[PDB]
RNA sequence: UGUGGCGCGCCGCGGCUUCCAGGAAUGA
RNA sequence: AAACCAUGACACCCAUGAAUUGGGGAACAUCAUUUUAUUUAUCAAUUUACGUGCCUACUCA
């Protein structure tokens, strides 16, 4: 059965990047799907998605704008302690001057550049490039 | 046999409220009958 | 045929043929029928997907046969379709 | 007088100029009226608000009643708004129930005991149900643009489109007066196949 | 089975009486509505039976399994030759 | 995939999304439970109430009329069955199975089955325990259940 | 201005009595 | 056991043309009797079309 719907999502998109598609469906949503979403349209790599309500778990439409290499999650969620971004960019990350790492933190979630900015530690979700 | 006697309680609490305290607003109706009934001008 | 698709805002040919649950939001396949069986001038309501046994109030014989999908109303008998909503 | 009786007993001392004429008509309302004779009774209004843009150029009224009196405005409504109306020249009448929010809690103990009728999910779109209440919601989507704005738009059956299209920009403004939110309105014949009008 | 699912509901809303002694009695004082007889019952006391409810225009079920199985019918753990039902409740 | 076999069956029905009852019902709700209690007097099971009020009197959904389901209305009414309804059906199946392998000792594929179904049964049994809708060290074993079931 | 659409309106009654909490539950 | 697909179970995405086995819908047969729109268009507001053979001098609408 389907045990991680964060993970599900991510490999809906990273698998219609690879194929040069413009909008995919992913289905189910949730709050954590929409949250991860926000991060990597505010660093402009996605473009305008939309949610439609069918009153249970809904359905989300993005928009591809071609920028996206990769995305994926990382299971289990490991804890990241502030001292130990260097050690996650160092392995999950093409280079030290492009790419995030999403992490949750009490403060929300947010990309690792953000989460140094504030001396906050958390949860690994995941990472895009 | 505690049990009980606090359910039985409760259910005589019910019947004391809801049946006397209420049902009582059989003043406001007199009230507005006499409203009505009165006001005839002319 | 220039026409791109938007996967939110189907077409209606596209969205016409697909299975429901498939559908972009569920919806009911069935609906309500305003049925008069011949005699007894009594109007009731009928499921088209009816399997159970269906008899007028008054008559009291069977009204449709219950098979595998839609019901089949008995000969005697006329139907109006009843709106949605 | 016996006209008062049709407000909350708290506004009966010093009424103010709206919620006494409201009263009035409902009074006279009352003994004219043959469908609204029975169920009229029973009902007492809370408060009257009146607002008003620079655009709208009608005036929107909005009048606020108790909660236990919902199953007896259902059956009522779209009779007693057409009347209001027509006393009432320039304006557009809204009926909407006074509904309770409690506040969301930290603790998970504390959250799973919530209530979910007070819950603001759930209170806001039962004001949005208490507008445009003859027609109902077949659809609602949440867009989120490039930058971090977000909307969200309600459809209606397009069946209703020539009793209801003209309130439909002044039903909005008292949607982001009563909630601080705001929404779009589109029109969907079809809305088994989500085909939007044009 | 048709008559085993009216029996259940009898066994909710009703009144009966199980045994040979017990469903006698209620033949001769005239409030029997129903008699099943098992297939296990002896000649010549399903004999006298039938009797009765001619006497007392009765109607028969004649009952397929024997009274191993008309007693578990009841929901019961041990055996009854006949049944005798008094006041059928929101059965048929 | 089923749970206790290899099928992959999609057949469900699909709710609506739009709640309200159509304008045309002209039904009240103080008359839907009325129908809904005379049902189960006659000996009907909740599956089988829904399916006569929808093909007969129109009610499409006995919620959406009336907010309220069915097997609540029962148990506010006290015409509840005694066990839940569908550990109810498994259990007579097991008894029908275990009837026809008295006479027939030979029928390797209906033990095969009769497994099957007392797993389900030993399954959904545990977990009426733990929600507290059936008493505590409540048993099935087969000598006993051939009481208790039509 | 006026035209054209506008929606609402344009076993029944009767006094008394006793009993009665039985509609507030996320969605499927 | 070459107990073999020499390929563990559950779940998601995935391009194309001919076929096939079971069920259903449309069709056949049986009964019953949106605005618009003079000056338009960026991803359409309806591609839903179509007949044959057998058939009471009944496991058959
Ligand atoms: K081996
Ligand atoms: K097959
Ligand atoms: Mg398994
Ligand atoms: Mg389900
Ligand atoms: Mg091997
Ligand atoms: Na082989």
């Amino acid at each position: 059965t389907m045990m991680s719907v964060l993970a599900n999502a991510l490999r809906c998109i990273a698998g219609a990047e690879r194929r040069g598609k413009r909008q995919v469906l992913i289905r189910p949503s949730s709050k954590v799907v929409v949250k991860f979403l926000q991060v990597m349209q505010k660093h402009g790599y996605i473009g305008e998605f939309e949610i439609v309500d069918d009153h249970r778990a809904g359905k989300i439409v993005v928009n591809l704008n071609g920028r996206l290499n990769k995305c994926g999650a990382i299971c289990p969620r490991f804890d990241c302690t502030a001292r130990d971004f260097e050690k996650w960019v160092k392995n999950i990350l093409p280079s030290r001057q492009f790419g995030f790492v999403v992490l949750t933190t009490s403060l929300g979630i947010m990309d690792h550049e953000e989460a140094r900015a504030r001396n906050t530690g958390g949860k690994v979700l995941g990472f895009f490039y | 046999e505690q049990l009980a006697a606090k359910r039985l309680k409760d259910e005589q609490n019910r019947r004391k409220a809801r049946k006397q305290e209420l049902k009582k607003r059989e003043k406001e109706r007199e009230r507005a009958r006499r409203d009505d009934a009165a006001a005839a001008a002319a | 045929g220039f026409f791109d698709s938007d996967l939110s805002y189907p077409t209606v040919r596209t969205e016409r043929m697909k299975h429901k649950r498939r559908r972009l939001v569920q919806g009911p396949n069935s609906y309500f029928m305003d049925v008069k069986c011949p005699g007894c001038k009594n109007i009731t309501v009928v499921y088209s997907h009816a399997t159970s046994e269906v008899k007028c109030n008054g008559c009291a014989t069977l009204l449709c046969r219950p098979t595998g999908g839609k019901a089949m109303l008995v000969t005697g008998c006329g139907f109006r379709k009843k709106p949605d909503h | 007088q016996p006209h008062l009786r049709k407000l909350r007993k708290l506004k009966r001392a010093n009424p103010s100029q709206e919620e006494e004429s409201v009263a009035r008509v409902l009074f006279e309302l009352e003994g004219s009226h043959k469908t609204l004779r029975a169920q009229l009774p029973r009902f007492h209004i809370n408060t009257v608000r009146t607002s008003s843009s620079p655009r709208h150029k009608k005036t929107a009224m909005i009048i606020l009643y108790p909660l236990r009196f919902i199953m007896l405005v259902r059956k009522i409504q779209r009779t007693l708004t057409a009347e209001l109306e027509k006393r009432f020249p320039g304006n557009i009448v809204v009926l909407v129930a006074q509904r309770k929010i409690t506040k969301r809690p930290n603790d998970v103990y504390k959250l799973q005991q919530v209530q979910r009728s007070r819950t603001s999910v759930a209170v806001f779109e039962n004001i949005l149900n208490d507008l445009i209440y003859p027609c109902d919601v077949v659809g609602r989507r949440w867009r989120y643009r490039t930058d971090g704005s977000k909307l969200m738009k309600v459809f209606l059956d397009a069946r209703d489109r020539k009793r209801v299209e003209s309130r439909l920009p002044l039903l909005a403004h008292v949607y982001k007066l009563l909630t601080h939110r705001t929404v779009t309105f589109g029109f969907m014949w079809n809305p088994k196949l989500q085909q939007v009008s044009s | 089975d048709t008559i085993n699912t009216k029996i259940q509901l009898v066994m909710k809303s009703g009144k009966y009486v199980l045994g040979t002694q017990q469903s006698l009695k209620t033949l001769r004082q005239g409030r029997s509505k129903l008699v099943v007889i098992s297939a296990n019952c002896p000649p010549i006391r399903k004999a006298e039976i039938e009797y009765y409810c001619t006497l007392s225009k009765t109607p028969i079920h004649h009952y397929s399994g024997n009274n191993l199985d008309l007693g578990t019918a009841c929901g019961r753990h041990f055996r009854a030759c006949v049944l005798s039902i008094t006041d059928v409740g929101d059965s048929d | 995939v089923r749970m206790h076999g290899n099928g992959h069956g999609k057949a469900a029905s699909a709710l609506p999304y739009r709640r309200t009852p159509p304008t045309w019902l002209k039904s009240s709700s103080r008359d839907v439970i009325d129908a809904v209690c005379k049902l189960a007097k006659k000996g009907l099971s909740p599956s089988r109430i829904g399916m006569q009020l929808r093909d007969s009197m129109g009610i499409a959904q006995v919620k959406n009329v009336t907010g309220r389901k069915i097997l609540r209305i029962l148990k506010h009414k006290g015409m509840a069955p005694e066990i839940p309804e569908d550990l109810y059906c498994l259990i007579k199946r097991a008894t029908q199975m275990r009837k026809h392998l008295e006479r027939n000792t030979k029928d390797k594929d209906t033990k095969f089955r009769l497994i099957l179904v007392e797993s389900r049964i030993h399954r959904l049994a545990r977990y009426y325990r733990r929600v507290k809708q059936l008493p505590p060290t409540w048993k099935y074993e087969s000598s006993t259940a051939s009481a208790m079931v039509a």
